[PDB]
RNA sequence: UUAGGCGGCCACAGCGGUGGGGUUGCCUCCCGUACCCAUCCCGAACACGGAAGAUAAGCCCACCAGCGUUCCGGGGAGUACUGGAGUGCGCGAGCCUCUGGGAAACCCGGUUCGCCGCCACC
RNA sequence: GUUUGACUGGGGCGGUACGCGCUCGAAAAGAUAUCGAGCGCGCCCUAUGGCUAUCUCAGCCGGGGACCCGGCGAAGAGUGCAAGAGCAAAAGAUAGCUUGACAGUGUUCUUCCCAACGAGGAACGCUGACGCGAAAGCGUGGUCUAGCGAACCAAUUAGCCUGCUUGAUGCGGGCAAUUGAUGACAGAAAAGCUACCCUAGGGAUAACAGAGUCGUCACUCGCAAGAGCACAUAUCGACCGAGUGGCUUGCUACCUCGAUGUCGGUUCCCUCCAUCCUGCCCGUGCAGAAGCGGGCAAGGGUGAGGUUGUUCGCCUAUUA
RNA sequence: UGAGGCGCCCAAAAUGAUCGGGACUCAAAUCCACCACCGAGACCUGUCCGUACCACUCAUACUGGUAAUCGAGUAGAUUGG
RNA sequence: ACAGCUGGUUCCAAUCGAAACAUGUCGAAGCAUGACCUCCGCCGAGGUAGUCUGUGAGGUAGAGCGACCGAUUGGUCCUGUCAAACUCCAAACUUACAGACGCCGUUUGACGCGGGGAUUCCGGUGCGCGGGGUAAGCCUGUGUACCAGGAGGGGAACAACCCAGAGAUAGGUUAAGGUCCCCAAGUGUGGAUUAAGUGUAAUCCUCUGAAGGUGG
């Protein structure tokens, strides 16, 4: 920019998008990446493996496709954030993946979150990811619990629309009881 | 096609210059070797160009320099139209001639020795002190110029 | 340089990380009874006696560490290359 | 030469073009070579660890196995055959 | 010290001053004579003094060619007359004198001079139709205590 | 790719600028602290929960060349330098001829305001 | 009785280019010398090591050289110490935690290009045990290249082997490794004189002389500032530039060490000219007489004395 | 008024001057071209020798064949006489 | 007596044919280990002195620095200069590997491997690139060819400059160099210049000739 001598950050640093230095070390391992990503009102996560030209997504679930196996509820949430990686997950054991890394990009390794919860999905999946049971939420507020207490300090249901007054973690009980199942069209 | 003579001896020429010219088959002075305008040959002359002769020559100056002075791959046998009509898959010198100049095959491949061991220039060559555009013997000649030194070296 | 009286660190006969002591290994006593001991008086006599007439050499600026490692919970003790060190202060 | 370390006179083998300048990208750094390829060694200046004697910076070596991450290179050093420990970071695939 | 000391270039470039001390100072006084506060565009003739051969000049002969060469112009034009001359070129090479036979003979500095390669300006004169023989002139002299032969040529100057 | 995620090459991608785009879609800004988590003080950030509003930022789409960069034409230049050869020239430092290679600065006119791979998605 | 080292434009003196590291010399792979140019290392650090979390530095600007807020800022900061090199969601900073500065054993490269050689060093593995981290992973000291030492002997660490018919005890011998030094640093325990000298050799190496060189020395030429009351050039002549000689001095080590006898002087012979006199000229700040400067010219001449070995020189009376 | 070619001045050394000498001037000099010659042990060619290799052979005994790609040599290694 | 120091060591021929360098050394007038020479045995199909092309390595020449860095002018942006220990650029060229062509090897066994025997570790010169030094037939590097250890022809003579690498003997033709005589070949041809005996001198310790000047 400023002359010949000039050095310019490689673009996706300029961007501010990848950590290249934990993406060294996360590649170290050989296995496939399980990215966990969030947005907003979505939660992504995707099994990516290393390629010549690029990346290769080899299976992947956005909290988007939950409700395409009966979710009514929002989408950037605890239960979302597992079913999310649950999804994937299956999808990942059905390309022939087995094992998987997190990799949570400029996302913080806080305790319970969900990145974490992403991976506790894809784990219970079947796959075989290096992690730290004690950096999980635990059960309940993965099922959502946390949000439903809140509700109860209601006067005014937390959510606009109407899923429910209440809420209901027994819903993530279905949507998972319905994802752990064979038949489910992946 | 070019007609390679050697006109400077090895004494003081350099060791990688002296090899090119045995891989060409030239090791003694004054002799000839005939090689295929080819981008790996045509590294090899510009290397060599100080200290021969080349050119592409004449039909006719080939036939009377094969001839005169080509020989068997072994043996004194005497080569002439018929010996290359017995011997080749041509049916005379000029059949052979022109099968070299097109680059269609060469003298080993016919069973004859790659070089042509030619005569001192009878009335003397133009000196190798210096290129032929400067009036000298040595570099790149005419095909009129390659045609008189191989013909006075016949 | 400063060190540690104490600290964690393998001990090769628990075979396991355990806490240990470092101290300056204190020269032991000769007793006089060595080969060699018996060598300088059988080989010294009148005139020069060889190697025994050599004198003490010299020093070197700086000598290298030389400590005992001691674990705290087997007793037994092990040795360590040493490092070069002008000075070595025991930290507690 | 004055002095006979391993990086005498390496000035300009071992400092970067200034645009190459800064941690280098993870893909050449975890590339992965059977046995048997050519390989072109040449030292990143940006990476510090699995490096090789700059004298051999240029060799065009073969793989020929690997010791833990690291390659086990073969070269031939003028008349003399060395096997050369290197990682992905310095070696280029040949052609 | 004579120049056939040190007129060649037989030697590397030393000029680093932050690899050498004791660089004596030059003496050279000048390198823009005349009226420096106008232009070399307002003048209607041009003359440079060219060297024919590539040569190193100790500070001393610049300043004494430059000296006798500007003096006539000062002379003849005087003291503030409408011209204007440079010396173009700088004693950046230091040179040395090894002043003990040729054991460690590494030189002591005494000396600057300037390379020059043969066909560049050395001296560079503009002036008006009028004293374009005068700076002719004063190249005359110039070139007398330098040591290789030189060439005045006119630039721009289509009065002949 | 009517706005997404992970990338490879790592400025042809930088710097700067203009225009265009979003009712249950996407990304955001945005609203908000009971929880997981968080600030040597701050729900600023990090983390969690969420939709009243918005396209003003970002982002995406279209585009501009003034600066920086890439490549190309024409000029500089077959110049500078140079591998091989010489009973060629020069008092000499050095130069020249033949042969084989061949810049850099700079000017002028174009090019360049990223290209490509994988996945997902009215 | 011995030792008293090596290098070295001969040797001594001085120095260490005697073990190491960096830039340049080095001629764009590697390698590469000189008493080559610039300059360093013989440690220091329990954190100034290791990991993790959080974070971004010099410098400048704007608002309230200490502090606070904002903007610009790819790196000019910092990173123990030479130099060159590496590094920005870090290899830097801050905080917290930790002891991997760990044990065992290798592969490879380096040391020592090619191409054999030890100690030492580095990168990279496996095994054991650990630290931190969510985890991938990182940690075999400090971002990289200097910070180092054989055999014999001693002390030390843990276990085991062994000592002459046999048992016990004492005290020994050994396998593995750590520490203690040899810096002349791939390791002897070590001062001088010789003109009273001696031997082996060397022109492998100095002194005289020869030869090369010509900085020095001598002489010349170009330019001509300046002064010469005015006047460059009657005359004197700075600076700078270009040369010739081989009388001085220096440099080199080519010849000669199975000897080419030294300085000065003397005697006797030949020569050179850059001419001191003599011959013939030109100019003059040339009246004359005489000076001063210049030109041709080597036929002839250039002498006697005082000090001093002196050469040179100082001095005296003569002299064309 | 510019440029080029040859020459002139600048230009002094010691036993007897020198381009090897003689000596040369529209050259026996210099430069631009050209013509014809002389001139090695090189190159070509006849015969022979050694050596290496090949065929035949018990043979390293004869006989035949190949060498454009064999033929110089200090220290030194090897082998026949 | 010992010496690492000087001298000497006696017959013929055939094949090959160095090193005057690297590491260590009380080592530099010596040794050892390598490099290199040679001999024997083993192995069994490739090898790579040349060139071209492809995939890589490199910052020297040159160039330039409103590209770093540090030098270096003046004026009221412009204007004047540089770098062995500077680089936004950047050759020729050197170099790793591979393919192709060439050459070579499979009865002449290459390449590689093992073993016996050395000699050698004062080198020199030309050319290119150097560093030191005013310079040197100087000192000290580097690449290469030569002398050493290389005849024969030419260069007046003349280790390394030119031609040329050489079994014997013979005929022939050239090479460098030369053709007025000495001395084999032209008092050759077309043309121009020079009047100084310039010159009749490739290279060179060896052949000088400069700055400056010239209505020759
Ligand atoms: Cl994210
Ligand atoms: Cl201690
Ligand atoms: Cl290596
Ligand atoms: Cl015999
Ligand atoms: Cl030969
Ligand atoms: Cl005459
Ligand atoms: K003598
Ligand atoms: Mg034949
Ligand atoms: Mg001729
Ligand atoms: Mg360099
Ligand atoms: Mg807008
Ligand atoms: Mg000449
Ligand atoms: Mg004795
Ligand atoms: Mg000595
Ligand atoms: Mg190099
Ligand atoms: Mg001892
Ligand atoms: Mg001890
Ligand atoms: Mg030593
Ligand atoms: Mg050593
Ligand atoms: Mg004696
Ligand atoms: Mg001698
Ligand atoms: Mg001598
Ligand atoms: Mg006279
Ligand atoms: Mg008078
Ligand atoms: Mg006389
Ligand atoms: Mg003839
Ligand atoms: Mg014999
Ligand atoms: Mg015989
Ligand atoms: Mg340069
Ligand atoms: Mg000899
Ligand atoms: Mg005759
Ligand atoms: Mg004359
Ligand atoms: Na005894
Ligand atoms: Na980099
Ligand atoms: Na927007
Ligand atoms: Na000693
Ligand atoms: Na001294
Ligand atoms: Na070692
Ligand atoms: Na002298
Ligand atoms: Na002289
Ligand atoms: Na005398
Ligand atoms: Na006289
Ligand atoms: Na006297
Ligand atoms: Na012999
Ligand atoms: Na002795
Ligand atoms: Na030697
Ligand atoms: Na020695
Ligand atoms: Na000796
Ligand atoms: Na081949
Ligand atoms: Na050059
Ligand atoms: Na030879
Ligand atoms: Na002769
Ligand atoms: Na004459
Ligand atoms: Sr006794
Ligand atoms: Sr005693
Ligand atoms: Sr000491
Ligand atoms: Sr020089
Ligand atoms: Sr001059
Ligand atoms: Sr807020
Ligand atoms: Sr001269
Ligand atoms: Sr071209
Ligand atoms: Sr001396
Ligand atoms: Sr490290
Ligand atoms: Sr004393
Ligand atoms: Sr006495
Ligand atoms: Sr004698
Ligand atoms: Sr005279
Ligand atoms: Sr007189
Ligand atoms: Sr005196
Ligand atoms: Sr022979
Ligand atoms: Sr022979
Ligand atoms: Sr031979
Ligand atoms: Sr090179
Ligand atoms: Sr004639
Ligand atoms: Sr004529
Ligand atoms: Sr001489
Ligand atoms: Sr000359
Ligand atoms: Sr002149």
């Amino acid at each position: 920019a400023t002359g010949p001598r000039y050095k310019v950050p490689m673009r996706r640093r300029r961007e501010a998008r990848t950590d290249y230095h934990q993406r060294l070390r996360l590649l170290k391992s050989g296995k496939p990446r399980l990215v966990a990503r969030k947005s907003n009102k979505h939660v992504r996560a995707q099994l990516v493996t290393l390629g010549p030209n690029g990346d290769d997504t080899l299976a992947s679930a956005h909290s988007s496709d939950l409700a395409e196996y009966g979710w009514e509820a929002p989408t950037g949430n605890m239960p979302s954030a597992y079913l999310t990686g649950l999804l994937a997950g299956l999808r990942a054991q059905e390309a022939g993946v087995e094992e998987a890394v997190l990799d949570i990009g400029l996302n913080s390794p806080t305790p319970g979150s969900k990145v974490f919860a992403i991976q506790e999905g894809a784990i219970d999946a079947g796959l075989d990811i290096p992690h730290n049971d004690d950096v999980l939420a635990d059960w309940q507020r993965t099922r959502g619990a946390h949000i439903a207490e809140y509700d109860e300090q209601l006067e005014e249901p937390l959510y606009s629309g109407d899923f429910d007054a209440a809420d209901l973690p027994e819903h993530f009980d279905e949507l998972r009881e319905t994802l752990l199942d064979g038949d489910i069209e992946l | 096609m070019h007609a390679l003579v050697q006109l400077r001896g090895e004494v003081n020429m350099h060791t990688d210059i002296q090899d090119t010219l045995e891989m060409l088959n030239i090791h003694h002075v004054n002799h000839c070797t005939l090689v295929p305008e080819t981008d790996a040959y045509r590294g090899m002359v510009a290397k060599v160009n100080d200290f021969v002769a080349f050119g592409e020559p004449s039909q006719e100056t080939l036939e009377t320099v094969l001839a005169t002075r080509a020989e068997p791959l072994e043996g004194d046998a005497d080569v002439d139209d018929e010996w290359v009509a017995e011997h080749t898959d041509y049916d005379d010198i000029s059949g052979l001639a022109f099968a070299l100049l097109s680059e269609e095959t060469t003298l080993r491949e016919q069973g004859l020795s790659p070089t042509l061991r030619l005569h001192p220039p009878r009335g003397g060559h133009d000196g190798v002190k210096h290129p032929v555009k400067e009036g000298g013997q040595l570099g790149k000649h005419d095909t009129e110029g390659i045609d008189d030194l191989l013909e006075a070296m016949r | 340089m400063q060190m540690p009286r104490r600290f964690n660190t393998y001990c090769p006969h628990c075979n396991e990380h355990q806490e240990h002591e470092v101290e300056k290994v204190r020269s032991g006593r000769q007793t006089g009874m060595k080969w060699i001991d018996r060598q300088r008086e059988r080989n010294s006599g009148i005139g020069n006696d060889g190697k025994f007439s050599k004198v003490p050499g010299g020093d070197k600026p700086t000598k290298k560490t030389d400590l005992k490692y001691r674990c705290g919970e087997c007793g037994k003790a092990h040795l360590r290359e040493g490092w070069r060190a002008g000075r070595l202060e025991f930290q507690e | 030469p004055s002095s006979n370390g391993p990086l005498e006179g390496t000035r300009g083998k071992l400092k970067n073009k200034p645009r190459d300048r800064g941690t280098s990208p993870p893909q050449r750094a975890v590339e992965e070579f059977d046995d048997g390829e050519k390989v072109h060694l040449k030292i990143d200046p940006s990476v510090p660890n699995g490096r090789f004697h700059p004298r051999f910076d240029g060799q065009t070596g073969t793989v020929e196995g690997k010791q833990g991450d690291a390659y086990k290179v073969d070269i031939v050093d003028g008349g003399k055959e060395k096997t050369i420990i290197v990682t992905a970071a310095h070696l280029r695939r040949q052609e | 010290k004579p120049a056939s000391m040190y007129r060649d270039i037989d030697k590397p470039a030393y000029t680093r001053r932050e690899y050498i001390t004791g660089i004596p100072g030059s003496k050279i006084a000048q390198h823009k004579m005349g009226r420096k506060q106008k232009d070399a565009d307002d003048y209607p003739v041009q003359i440079s003094l060219i060297v024919e051969e590539t040569v190193q000049l100790r500070h001393g002969s610049l300043e004494a060619s430059r000296l006798s060469a500007n003096r006539h112009l000062i002379k003849e034009l005087g003291e503030e007359g409408d011209y204007k001359m440079t010396l173009r070129k700088f004693p950046h090479q230091v040179l040395r004198e090894n002043k003990d036979g040729m054991r460690a003979a590494f030189g002591k500095i005494v000396g600057t001079a300037a390379r020059v390669q043969a066909g560049e300006q050395l001296f560079t004169a503009y002036c008006n139709v009028e004293d374009a023989e005068h700076v002719k002139e004063a190249f005359r002299r110039a070139y007398n205590k330098i040591t290789p032969s030189c060439r005045i040529d006119s630039s721009p100057a289509g009065n002949a």
